[PDB]
């Protein structure tokens, strides 16, 4: 997370780190959705460019931590993955269109005031929440500039932006299945995700209900806090049904 | 650079 | 989970952190 803050501790009990097992190292943030699902961006698992096509085996899940590095005892809990779930419509060769994943756990984890999990939206409430203006909130242990690591867990507060400046900001096809986030360079204040932040969660509190809801998955972004640049995030409502099949059928 | 975390995890 | 959402240390307390107030500034 590029000029955001240290988290307070409990403060995104659903964040997930994705932890690579040999090398071990950062993959890429994630989000708790149930006591046995976790929802991360596909790219974080499947890449071909990269020759990145990561199974089971290879990777743990590290839920309820705040450290980047540290092994937080008594405090995170360390899962294995049963199953990945990738989106059938992923598109890797173009675009990230449908940049979404699941991971099954091989066994629940118990939540406690560190670990609990974030709301999926429903219609009305992506309708209502997912306008330009509105702020929502992104968290990860990436790269705090594009060109260097944080000791815990970072936190920024970004608006949605319009899909015409969307679109006008770069050479990407955009697609429905996406959105953006951050300032414009005339308004001042500046945050983003960076490198390692991908498939952690962009979240909003809903006024409504006053519960979180996790709106977008980090997704891609050219650099990180370039003026006149957006971060771009995974539409999680867009591709819901998919979510739910995945779990009704799993 | 990520301390070690406890072997029964790697198994 | 009928329970999602609700973080621990925060609306479960009637506690908020210091930014969430932004965030809710921004859905006029
Ligand atoms: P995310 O953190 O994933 C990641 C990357 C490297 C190590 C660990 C995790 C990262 N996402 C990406 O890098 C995606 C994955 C494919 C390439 N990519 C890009 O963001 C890329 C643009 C895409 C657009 C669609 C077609 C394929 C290219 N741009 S980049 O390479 O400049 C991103 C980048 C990588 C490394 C260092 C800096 C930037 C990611 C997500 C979001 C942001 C952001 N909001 N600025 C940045 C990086
Ligand atoms: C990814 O790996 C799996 C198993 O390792 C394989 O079945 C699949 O064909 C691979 N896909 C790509 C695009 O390499
Ligand atoms: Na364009
Ligand atoms: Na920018």
């Amino acid at each position: 997370i590029v000029e955001g803050s240290d988290a307070e501790i409990g403060m995104s009990p659903w964040q997930v780190m994705l932890f690579r097992k040999s090398p071990q190292e950062l993959l890429c943030g994630a989000s708790l959705i149930s006591d046995r699902w976790v929802l991360t961006a596909a790219h974080c698992l499947l890449y071909p460019p990269w020759d990145k096509n990561f199974t089971e085996n290879d990777l743990l899940v590290r839920i309820g931590k705040h450290s980047r590095t540290r092994y937080e005892r008594n405090i995170e809990k360390i899962s294995m993955l049963e199953k990945i779930y990738i989106h059938p419509r992923y598109n890797w060769r173009e675009n990230l269109d449908r940049d979404i994943a699941l991971m099954k756990l091989k066994k629940p984890v118990a939540f406690s005031d560190y670990i609990h999990p974030v709301c999926l939206p429903d219609r009305e409430t992506a309708a209502s929440l997912l306008q330009a203006g509105y702020k929502g909130r992104v968290t990860g242990w990436g790269n705090l500039k594009e060109t260097g690591q944080p000791s815990v867990l970072q936190v920024v507060n970004l608006p949605i932006v319009e899909r015409p400046v969307c679109k006008d900001s770069t050479r990407i096809r955009i697609t429905d299945n996406m959105f953006c986030a951050g300032y414009k360079p005339d308004e001042g204040k500046r945050g983003d995700a960076c490198e390692g932040d991908s498939g952690g969660p962009f979240v909003m509190k809903s006024p409504f209900n006053n519960r979180w809801y996790q709106m977008g998955i980090v997704s891609w972004g050219e650099g990180c806090d370039r003026d006149g640049k957006y971060g771009f995030y995974t539409h999680v409502f867009r591709l819901k049904k998919w979510i739910q099949k995945v779990i009704d059928q799993f | 650079d990520f301390e070690e975390i406890p072997e029964e995890y790697l198994q | 989970e009928a329970d999602c959402g609700l973080r621990p240390l925060f609306e479960k307390k009637s506690l908020e952190d210091k930014t969430e107030r932004e965030l809710l500034e921004s859905y006029i």
